[PDB]
RNA sequence: GUGACCUGGCGCACAUGGAAUGACCCACCGAACUUAAGCAUAUCACUCAGUGGAGGAACAGCAAGCAACCUCGAUUGCUGCAGUAAUGGCGAAUGAACGAGCAGGACCCACGGCUCUUCCUGAAAAUGGGCUU
RNA sequence: GAGUAGAGUGGCUUGGGACUGCAGUUUGAAGAGUGACGUGUAUCCGUCACAAGGUGGCAUACAGACCUGGGACCGAUAGUGCACAAGU
RNA sequence: ACCAAGGAGUCUAAGGAGCUUGCCAGUCGGAUGGCUUCCAAAACCUUGAGGCGUGGUGAAGGCAACUAUCCUUCCAGAUGG
RNA sequence: GCUUUGUGAAGGGACCAGCUGGCUGGUUCCGUGAGGUGACUUCUGCCCAGUGCUCUGAUUGUCAAUGCGAAGAGAUUCAGCC
């Protein structure tokens, strides 16, 4: 068809893609990219100064690992706090929590004490961070706040917190030169993979054998 | 309570009390009309479980959908073009008879909203299923902030848009997930979004 | 937007398409082509074309410093056709009491003293209403390009020298290769101030001198 | 199409319903682009001593360690998997591997 | 390539981490048997009765033939767990029948 | 577009007032929340 | 003693609906030219035409979901996965999704991502109602 | 949350393949559980979610028509059919 | 028949083989993010997943490129001692 | 003019996408729906093997879906009858 060595050509386009008098077509041409860039920021500090004295973004949300075994390592933001993460930190009412900035979760779970950990810490960071002005101007003021912090109500432009991979990308640090231990000298990695793969695979093999085995010890 | 026992009562439908009262609720039904306002829902417990209250504005209405699938109105039976769409009889409608009732209703009373329907009989001609429509200009229903948002004029005609229970069934909405994969925001809407070329200003 | 059909053969005409109907002079007129009056384009100019052009950012960091080493070269600056008549040194720099300037005059009396406002009022004379085509839309005059200013900041400076006729303004925290090599025209006179001047290199991030063949 | 393209027009293998790749994805190094991962102070105060520097592969990227280059000293590596000639080469050399989710 | 074949980390018992014992919830309540609701639907059944194909069912159990009262209840149902479940029932409401009577 | 448009010219040009308002500057309601009870006794003393 | 309900009707009053709209949207219906160097399944295309209904957006939407992980956590849009898995006279061709990165997660919506019904309570939510003022 | 989910069968649809979804018809559950876990079935176990009711803003689309800013566009046989008393 | 004006290898997705340029076991990253009367939807920046490449082979289960001073061998062969 | 032909109405023919729909039919065998031949006159012979149509019990053969039975852990498989 092209009288050479060119691929086959497997192109795609036999559907009126093609704005033509006939058609209408099935192109979008991003032509707005660079004046949306621009109108997105306009309006996320709108934002800003309609949420003002507040985090721009607003919600502390958690830290979670990311899902498939390609991504296990890699960490970063999740929806909202466990309750369990809320009661550990010191939280019993997810609305009051949510009230006051911290993001809440109830389809999550920790499957493991280390999310659980990271994220009390990371919540009680915040509420440490964290300036709550009072209601009605002038009643009871909390602790920790100086009746100065409200005088100098700042807006952040990232929360206090480092990067949310940040969190994988300091598990995966390895530690000192050491020594060996003697398992790991007598180990044999290789074999203990094979091993563990044909344990799978003979399984009903590991039952016919004992039937055999049993059979033979009858007679 | 009440409307538990109303439940079961009607889940099972083959007894013989719920066939004794169908068959005279069928026949009933045969010798009124096509379309007729109902004075108080049949099936009160499905009623209320599918949004009816007995405050003045809301309202039921019963309609039939006459059994069978569809016959393309091909004259003759001759349908051009190729054997695959030459087909005539074996045609089964995308929307279900559910959808179609509350179709007709709505088009028989277009200051009203529908809010879902229900099956209530079916005989060897017909189905019939009753519909709640909620009268939006009404003071009762502006006022409960429950119902308010069938006031607002994006509501008008869910039944011709497939927004009602049984126009997100035939869309494919009951499942999400990889069973409602090519389903979601549309069908039509899904199509386009991964049939766009795009043509970035870099490429 | 017309009917048009082919006459087909057996008539004494060519068999483009033509105007359905009749009663009109449009009519048995030839329609959909190229070569007919009133009918498309051969192709017609389609909204998706590449109209953007992707160069690597270390290639056009490298046009960059190119530029700025061929403005610091004054045979090509005077090649350019900048008048070094009154430059007294090339690189020109400025010291930085020049980027709280408030005036256009106080600009022009910096320009002068340094020696660039021969190329300012160059400018402003060669100033022409465009030739051909241009000045029908929106580009109603052909200004040539004098000197750049490169800041430090966003300044005051940038108010002063506006309204100076060729004068354009830049900052070495972005740095236009438009406005370094205009036309890809190389040896532009670069005016920077003495900041912008100590800055250039750790913008940047040239860390040597480059070895090159004699 | 004989000429430029022989294995067209056929079907040949067991065809995998839901092909998942993330459980499949497995980056591979070699022992050859080991010891560039160590801080060569490491590999310099660890040269004839008994401590071997640990070299996470996890961190770089990679999955799987394949046993292609020669190894000068040994070092501890935590990896997904090994070869077994990535094994053997590593625990002549003196080092260990290291199974790591 | 990249996609080389790998075992899974907890077949090769890694646990880069420290389960915490999954706990419950109050959705599993879901699963508990609910007493109120069965005597709601054993009333109900009382008084309404069976289906024909649960007289037909019963019938079978009757003589015997619980391989075809499965097989019918599985026409029926299109599922050989519903017709196994279908077919407790039956025999359950069967026994309750015979010790009624006696 | 082809007729009279005998009230659809003027909801138009409304229209049109409206949009070349908001494009000088977005909208700011004269009384709110705010400013009612202010303009309401203010306008009192000033009649009584 | 000449009623009380139920179910239907006629008239009146107060109101919705109706029709229109070269862009976008929702629901249906629905080709063929074309491609396959023929042609019939396939393709064009779940498109054009046709019907109905809108809104400033519509649709979707806080899981009877993804995944098999060290799990995630509404939907939508983009990047990418990916011309891959898979479908196909396994021919012509067709062809996703999740992971992951983003925008969004202020606002004229929200019980600040839920709730109706189920379930619990329950003398209709309590000093009659109406027309003018 | 029942003529529902599912199943037999027919037909459309899908990359979805012993059938992704939908629809007719016959059949039709459990709720001392159910659905999904991409090869039909039976047997065990596990994970996730809780259908058959409803609201729901944001990021999103926008060739018309109106209000604007622009353009490496065309320049009266061009550009809209119409630069004009042109859908005349 | 005659003259004038118009009039036909174009743009796009993917790709092939040369050529140019930059970087190098990396490279690119204008999805998006930071800035600053019009110009500017530009320019600049490395927050960047990821694309391609670093490994191939098997239908698949899967497995995965020897060589401890250095160096695969042979024939022709560019330089150089 | 002649001659076949279907039809006694729940029928013949027949439209329609659909319809408790409209047509023949305001009809009822001296009526009619479907063919052929072509006034009168004189005749119209033989062939039912082929194809067509039609009748029977279609009592013997083949023959669908559903239904009923058996075996299987089940998907499923097998038999007989209408």
């Amino acid at each position: 068809v092209k009288k050479g060595n060119a691929p086959v050509p497997n192109a795609h386009f036999h559907k009126h893609w093609n704005p033509t008098g006939s058609q209408k077509g099935h192109v979008r041409c991003f032509f707005k990219q660079g004046p949306q860039k621009k109108i997105r920021r306009a309006r996320r500090q709108k934002k800003a100064a309609a949420v003002f004295p507040r985090p721009v973004k607003g919600p502390l949300r958690p830290i979670v690992h990311c899902k498939s075994q390609r991504f296990n390592m890699k960490t970063r933001l999740g929806r909202g706090f466990t309750t369990l993460e809320l009661k550990t930190a010191g939280l019993t009412d997810r609305r009051y929590a949510r009230t006051i900035g911290i993001s809440v979760d109830r389809r999550r779970r920790n499957h493991c004490e280390e999310s659980l950990a990271l994220n009390a810490e990371r919540i009680k960071t915040y509420l440490s961070k964290l300036v709550l002005f009072p209601l009605k101007a002038g009643k009871k003021l909390p602790e920790g706040v100086t009746e100065e912090d409200i005088k100098n109500p700042v807006q952040s432009k990232q929360d206090g917190f480092p990067k949310a991979s940040s969190y994988g990308k300091n598990a995966l640090k390895p530690e000192a030169p050491r020594k060996l231990t003697d398992q790991e000298k007598k180990r044999l990695t290789f074999q203990f993979l094979r091993k563990v793969q044909r344990d799978t695979k003979m399984v009903g093999k590991r039952i016919k054998r004992k039937a055999k085995k049993e059979a033979k010890a009858a007679k | 309570g009440v409307y538990t026992y109303m439940q079961f009562v009607w889940n099972k439908k083959q007894s013989d009390v719920m066939r004794f009262t169908q068959r005279i609720r069928a026949w009933e039904y045969r010798h009124s009309h096509r379309m007729v306002r109902l004075p108080r829902p049949t099936r009160t417990d499905k009623a209320r479980r599918l949004g009816y209250k007995r405050k003045p504005g809301y309202v039921i209405w019963r309609v039939r959908v006459r059994r069978g699938g569809r016959k393309r109105p091909v004259p003759k039976g001759i349908c051009y073009g190729k054997p695959k769409t030459a087909g005539v009889n074996h045609l089964m409608n995308a929307k279900n008879m559910r959808v179609i009732a509350e179709g007709r209703v709505g088009k028989h009373c277009g200051g009203l909203r529908v809010l879902n329907s229900y099956w209530v009989n079916a005989d060897a001609i017909y189905k019939y299923f009753e519909v709640i429509l909620v009268d939006p200009m009404h003071k009762a229903i502006r006022s409960d902030p429950e119902i308010n948002w069938i006031c607002k004029p994006r509501q008008k005609h869910r039944e011709a848009r497939g927004v009602t229970s049984a126009g997100r069934k035939h869309r494919g909405l009951r499942h999400k997930g990889h069973r409602a994969t090519k389903a979601r925001p549309s069908v039509r809407a899904n199509w386009k979004r991964r049939n766009l070329v795009k043509f970035w200003r870099y490429r | 937007k017309h009917s048009a059909e082919s006459w087909g053969t057996g008539r004494a005409v060519a068999r483009i398409p033509r105007i359905s109907g009749g009663g009109t002079h449009r009519s048995g007129q030839g329609a959909f082509g190229n070569m007919c009056r009133g009918g498309r384009m051969f192709a017609p100019t389609k909204v998706f074309r590449k109209w953007h052009a992707k160069v690597p950012r270390k290639v056009r960091r490298l046009a960059v410093r190119a530029a700025l080493a061929a403005s610091a070269i004054p045979a090509l600056v005077m090649a350019r056709g900048h008048n070094l008549e009154d430059v007294p040194e090339i690189p020109l720099v400025v010291p930085n009491s020049v980027e709280a300037l408030e005036k256009t005059k106080d600009a022009v009396k910096l320009l002068k003293d340094i020696g660039a406002y021969h190329d300012v009022e160059k400018v402003a004379a060669t100033k022409k209403v465009r030739v051909g085509k241009g000045k029908r839309r929106n580009r109603r005059y052909c200004v040539r390009k004098g000197p750049l200013v490169v800041l430090s900041k966003r300044c005051e400076a940038q108010r002063a020298f506006r309204n100076l006729p060729g004068v354009d303004i830049n900052f070495v925290s972005a740095l236009n290769l438009l406005r370094l090599a205009p036309g890809g025209h190389i040896g532009r006179l670069i005016v920077f101030t003495e900041d912008a001047f100590n800055q250039l290199d750790k913008v940047l991030k040239v860390d040597t001198i480059e070895g090159l063949p004699d | 199409m004989d000429k430029y393209h022989p294995g067209y027009f056929g079907k040949v293998g067991i065809r995998r319903f839901h092909y998942r790749l993330n459980p499949r994805f497995c980056p591979t190094t070699s022992i050859s682009r080991l010891l560039r991962l160590v801080p060569k102070e490491q590999l310099e105060a660890c040269k004839g001593k008994e401590e071997l520097p640990v070299v996470n592969l996890l961190q770089h990227g990679y999955f799987k360690l394949l046993g292609t280059g020669r190894l000068s000293q040994g070092v501890i590596v935590k990896a997904r998997s090994f070869s077994q000639g990535a094994e053997r080469k590593i625990k002549k050399a003196g080092g260990a591997c290291i199974l790591v989710a | 390539g990249k996609f080389g074949a790998l075992p899974s980390a907890k077949l090769r018992r890694c646990s880069a981490v420290t389960p915490l014992p999954k706990p419950f919830r109050a959705r599993d309540r879901i699963k508990k048997p609910k007493k109120k609701l069965r005597a709601v639907r054993d009333l109900v059944q009382e008084v309404v009765g069976f289906s024909p194909y649960e007289r037909r069912m019963i019938e079978l159990l009757k003589v015997g033939r619980e391989k075809r009262a499965l097989r019918f209840a599985k026409r029926r149902l299109g599922t050989h767990r519903q017709a196994k479940k279908k077919r407790d029932i039956m025999t359950e409401v069967l026994r309750k029948m015979r010790a009624a009577a006696h | 577009g082809t007729g009279r448009m005998r009230h659809m010219k003027n909801v138009l040009k409304k229209a049109a007032v409206r949009q070349r308002q908001d494009q000088v500057a977005p909208h700011q309601k004269r009384k709110t929340a705010e400013n009612r009870k202010k303009f309401a006794l203010s306008r009192k003393t000033k009649l009584a």
